[PDB]
């Protein structure tokens, strides 16, 4: 539970410069392994993430989910916590977040970490 | 006018005085989206933790005078201004609204970038 | 209130009703900023092709030297106009800028409102 | 011809990225080469483009410099015409420009490049 700490919004092709960081991934579920501790999201640019859980799902996730976690070795993200999205009559745009994760980052100054 | 800002950026306010500047531009009445962490209905006012994952969580307080709390894990919009104590800044909100969209939390990202460029020196 | 708007945001807009819109805004009074292409001087009216960059040169009027010149990046200030489906500015205000980076903050301007501004 | 196209605000760095597009670099002249057929701008990033001309350059240009081309397959610019900023009275930030770029590019709904 890395609350306490600056968590950086990425996507897929940040992870291995990521590794060992506490991060944000938002994507949407694309499946969930027969186990249940762990489920793959992918970006807004249609990329994969591995999402490793502590304690099996209890709940079936589907939509778009907010990851908290770090980035492990292998470049999957060892999950702290998540958040499943609302969608009311209106979509959640996940295009549209990722180009705020590529602005977030092209200006560090107007968004910074920490 | 209201800035849309990040809690990092709240945090690294200085007080040049009573009043604040963000960076350098001086700043008073701010908007951030975040989750509630923690909620804790004191007497006359509920205090709580909203993190924009920019920094640790940031007590952001309401007075709340005679249903009122919004429940954790809830993403919010908050609308208030900086304040100050012993060095430890908080958020006294007039408004703390459940995002009823949450395309208007991407969008937020955007306006903070775009407010802290055309108002930047 | 004036809106500080791209050559090519003027060009989109829907004239419906009667009035302009870029969206579901009602949009009238606006500000551009542009290089002066061509200036055509005439007893009532002095017409400019303001280049923005974000498309061909648009026309603006300015009603009865007095004629800015050609390559002069100039601010203006006015209102939307359209011919048969072709749309044009009848400024009442075009200021040859002394500071440039005026022209780099209407970039911004434009930007923030058009975003504070969208649906 | 390329001024009743829309014309992209670019840097260096995008030069790549705009092979046989249309664009407008500014930024400060940096050399002219003796006959005037070519000159080279650095951007608010430092770095360097290229401008070749059909035509010899017929005055002698100095501080920034806002040229309007087509990017070459060799990642430079053929100039179609260009323009020298007014800078007597206050000094063009050529930083702040390059970050006004960058948001051009980051943020075309709201700085469309088209109609």
């Amino acid at each position: 539970d890395m609350m306490d700490l600056p968590r950086s919004r990425i996507n897929a092709g940040m992870l291995a410069q990521f590794i060992d960081k506490p991060v944000c991934f938002v994507g949407r579920l694309e499946k969930i392994h027969p186990t249940g501790k762990m489920f793959i999201l992918s970006d807004g640019e249609g990329k994969n993430g591995t999402i490793e859980l502590m304690e099996p799902l209890d709940e079936e996730i589907s939509g778009i989910v907010e990851v908290v976690g770090r980035v492990t070795a292998k470049a999957t993200i060892l999950c702290t916590s998540y958040v499943q999205f609302k969608e009311d009559s209106h979509p959640f745009d996940l295009g549209l977040y990722n180009e705020a994760v590529k602005i977030i980052h092209d200006f560090p100054q107007f968004y910074p970490l920490g | 006018h209201i800035v849309p800002c990040t809690i990092s950026q709240l945090l690294s306010a200085t007080l040049v005085d009573e009043v604040f500047r963000i960076g350098n531009v001086e700043i008073s009445q701010v908007t951030i989206v975040g989750i509630i962490r923690h909620a804790e209905k004191a007497p006359t006012n509920i205090v709580y933790k909203i993190d924009d994952m920019t920094a640790a969580p940031m007590d952001v307080r309401q007075w709340v005078d005679t249903n009122t709390v919004v429940p954790p894990e809830t993403y919010v919009k908050v609308a208030g201004h900086l304040r100050s104590f012993q060095n430890k800044k908080s958020l006294v909100a007039f408004k703390i609204m459940p995002l009823e969209d949450m395309n208007e939390f991407t969008t937020h990202i955007l306006e903070v970038i775009n407010a802290h460029m055309v108002l930047s020196k």
